[PDB]
Parts: C-alpha cells; structure tokens; sequence
C-alpha cells in the first residue's frame, strides 16, 4: 500500500536544469521526512539532501549544497528535487526515499521510489561502430577459440548484441559498457566456439542500438595472424 | 562529516557459512545506524534499524549488533537469497553510507583462458587502434592485467571491463582494451597482454607482432 512513484530517464547538458520527482501514497506523507539518495554508475550509495515533514528544514550533502534544492507538495504528497548547474558527476540513479519514523531527527529509510537515472552528458545521440574481433591462433587455446565484435563510440546507453539472431548463446559474454574520455560508451561481446570448425561455422553479432535507430549485423571471420 | 568504513569490501562467501560484515564509524553514533541489502537493478531494502532492531518481514538469519564506533551485520548461515550488496548508515548526525560490502559466490579456483585481439583493418581506416585482451572464465575476480608495446609496460592508455558472476559456473571475464591511433600503432611491432592470476602456475602472455597480424 505505501507506495514512492518516481520519473524516468533523463538526459541534461552540464551546467543545465533539472526537476526530478516522487509521488507518495499509502501514508499520512506529511508525518515523514524524505530524502534522496544517489548511486552513481558501479558506485555505493550517496545520500544527497532531506526535507523535514512540513518544510520548514532542508539538509543537504556538500556535494550539492548551492546547487540542488529540496521541496515538496504536502497537498498532493509530492517530493521534488531542483538540480541546477549539473555536472558529470552528478549522473546516477536518484532514490526518493520515506524515513522510517515520524521523528525529528534520525533519517533513516524503510520504503524506496523504483529509481530514475538521470545522466549529465555533453554528447549527442551516436549509433556504434561494430568491428570484429577476428579469431586465430593468438585467440585459440587448444580446440577452442574466442572471437567477437567491439561496440564503440555510441550514445547513449543502450545497445544489445545477439549472436547468429539468437542462435549462439552458450559462451557468450557481453561486457558492460564502459565510458571514454571522449563521452562516447563502448563495450566487446565475445563467445568461445570450436576452433576446428573455424572454417565451416559462420558468426555474425547483431548489434542494435535503439536511440539511433542502428541495427548492424557484422560477419566475424578468421585471419592468419602469426 | 561522519566516514563510515565497511570491512571487507568483498566477501567471498559459500551457501550455509556464518557471515559477518562489520561498520566502523570515525566517531561515537550511539546505536544510530542502519543496515541495507541491494541486488543489481534494484533499490535498497532496510534490514535493521538502531543497530539491532530487525525490520518487518526481515529472516531471523540476519542479525545485528554494537554501539559507539563498532557494529557488525551477521547472517546466521547463508542463503543463495544473501547473495547482494550490504550498506551500513548512521543517522547521529546528517545521514552517510558506508562503502558497501559485496557478498559473492565463493567457488574454487579457476585459472582464466587468455585470447589477444588485433584491430581490425576497417577499424585502422578510421584512424583508431583498439587491441583487445579477454581473461574468460575465471576465479577469483582478482587478476592483474599489464599491456607490453616493444617490451614497454603502458599507463592509462587501456581500461577494463568485467561481467558480473556467471549464472551457471560462477566465474567472471574481463576484457582489457588497449586504444591508440593508427598513426600511433603503426610506430610499434609487439603487442602482449601478460596476465597475472591466482590460478595460473605463471603469467601468461598472449602477444601479436603488427605486420604478421
Ligand atoms: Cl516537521
Ligand atoms: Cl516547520
Ligand atoms: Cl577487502
Ligand atoms: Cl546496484
Ligand atoms: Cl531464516
Ligand atoms: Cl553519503
């Protein structure tokens, strides 16, 4: 019955504007003080600011201080959160979270909103380069090799890789995405296969990268190397 | 304001062990402090509270314990359900989390395959060099990979990614990408990524010359 509804993804220019927000139910809202909490990509959580009850008292982490700006709508059980001048590394998943007790003071958080990731980014909407990472003797490791395709420069997240449309799945490793100096993401999906059969079977990755509208299939064949 | 440290940050753990995972805060918080659980894809999900007090609907298997600076999260014996991250936070002051402890599928020692992947010809066209260099299949998560150009060990040149555990076998890859130009690449002749892990008698080094490949 209590329930914290939250937004969805996000993207912002740095130095840009932000409203995030979370609608609460199943509660007397106004009794609770509320925070959000931030888990930046692979990272820990971050507790970024909390409002009290009614209002009248908003705390806030030194990361955000003059920048991010708690409220919320005890009409209508609305929490909100003003990010102005956003930076990189404000790029997370931004938790509304209900503290546990209707006290003043211990914040501490029994229910949790769904998440709503909010990515800061300078780059524009890219589809990859699909190059083939070519199995041979430096890839082959007694009767089995290792092949795949390398998913690079694309914007943003995410992109999908199928092997030979979905039949060839048994050893396949799709890495996550990792993001580069230049703001673009790339990621490798690789599959172990029979080296005997290099020359008979054929392996194709289908890449599809939905912002772009981009859907590649590249042939992935052997070269001598030696 | 107040740090909190998580020791150990990984813990290696198999079904049915008693697991402990401790807080420790830089000043005194009381009993002030929250343990949480968090699975991949999700929001985390309070699991005690005032350092010993479990919360509704929470198993009996976890329990918790301590005041001051010292507190420590105990699961009775682990459950395949347990496998997640643990974050400890104190509420005295302005709330802070501690750095997570990971509970991972301890399994035995797996050595990885290595393979090494020259850039393709159609990626040098485009003026960029990838080499990449894939561990797969391996345990534990801790290797050490080093990138060799003309028996020159590189700095900040590669960066890496690994998969979470296998579903099946509980192992992990990783993958290893060396970038440079193609200006650059066509400089150098021997590429070697040597591989340094728990599992192998000795490092292995998968290397190509450029010309040959
Ligand atoms: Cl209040
Ligand atoms: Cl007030
Ligand atoms: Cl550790
Ligand atoms: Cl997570
Ligand atoms: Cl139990
Ligand atoms: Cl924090």
């Amino acid at each position: 019955q209590v329930q914290l509804v939250q937004s969805g993804v996000t993207l912002v220019q740095p130095g840009g504007s932000l409203r995030v927000s979370c609608a609460a139910s199943g509660f007397t809202f106004s009794s609770y003080a509320m925070s959000w909490v931030r888990q930046a990509p692979g990272k820990g959580l971050e507790w970024v600011s909390a409002i009290s009850g009614l209002g009248g008292s908003t705390y806030y982490a030194d990361s955000v201080k003059g920048r991010f700006t708690i409220s919320r709508d005890n009409s209508k059980n609305t929490l909100y959160l003003q990010m102005n001048s956003l930076r990189a590394e404000d790029t997370a998943v931004y938790y509304c979270a209900k503290d546990h007790r209707v006290w003043a003071a211990g914040y501490h958080f029994d229910y949790w909103g769904q998440g709503a990731l909010v990515t800061v980014s300078s780059a524009s909407t890219k589809g990859p380069s699909v190059f083939p990472l070519a199995p041979s003797s430096k890839s082959t490791s007694g009767g089995t090799a290792a092949l795949g395709c390398l998913v690079k420069d694309y914007f943003p997240e995410p992109v999908t890789v199928s092997w030979n449309s979905g039949a060839l799945t048994s050893g396949v490793h799709t890495f996550p995405a990792v993001l580069q100096s230049s703001g673009l993401y790339s990621l490798s999906s690789v599959v172990t296969v029979p080296s005997s059969s290099l020359g008979t079977q054929t392996y194709i990755c289908n890449v599809n990268h939905k912002p772009s509208n981009t859907k590649v299939d590249k042939k992935v064949e052997p070269k001598s190397c030696d | 304001d107040i740090v909190l440290t998580q020791s150990p940050s990984t813990l290696s753990a198999s079904v049915g062990d008693r697991v402990t995972i401790t807080c420790r805060a830089s000043q005194s918080i009381s009993s002030w402090l929250a343990w949480y659980q968090q699975k991949p894809g999700e929001a985390p999900k309070l699991l005690i509270s005032d350092a010993s007090s479990l919360e509704s609907g929470v198993p009996s298997r976890f329990s918790g314990s301590g005041s001051g600076t010292e507190f420590t999260l105990t699961i009775s014996s682990l459950q395949p359900d347990d496998f997640a991250t643990y974050y400890c936070q104190q509420y005295y002051s302005s709330p802070i989390f501690g750095g997570g402890t990971k509970v991972e599928i301890k399994r035995t020692v797996a050595a990885p395959s290595v393979f090494i992947f020259p850039p393709s010809d159609e990626q040098l066209k485009s003026g960029t060099a990838s080499v990449v260099c894939l561990l797969n299949n391996f345990y534990p998560r801790e290797a050490k990979v080093q990138w060799k150009v003309d028996n020159a060990l590189q700095s900040g040149n590669s960066q890496e990614s690994v998969t979470e555990q296998d579903s099946k076998d509980s192992t992990y890859s990783l993958s290893s990408t060396l970038t440079l130009s193609k200006a650059d690449y066509e400089k150098h002749k021997v590429y070697a990524c040597e591989v340094t892990h728990q599992g192998l008698r000795s490092p292995v080094t998968k290397s190509f010359n450029r010309g040959e490949c």
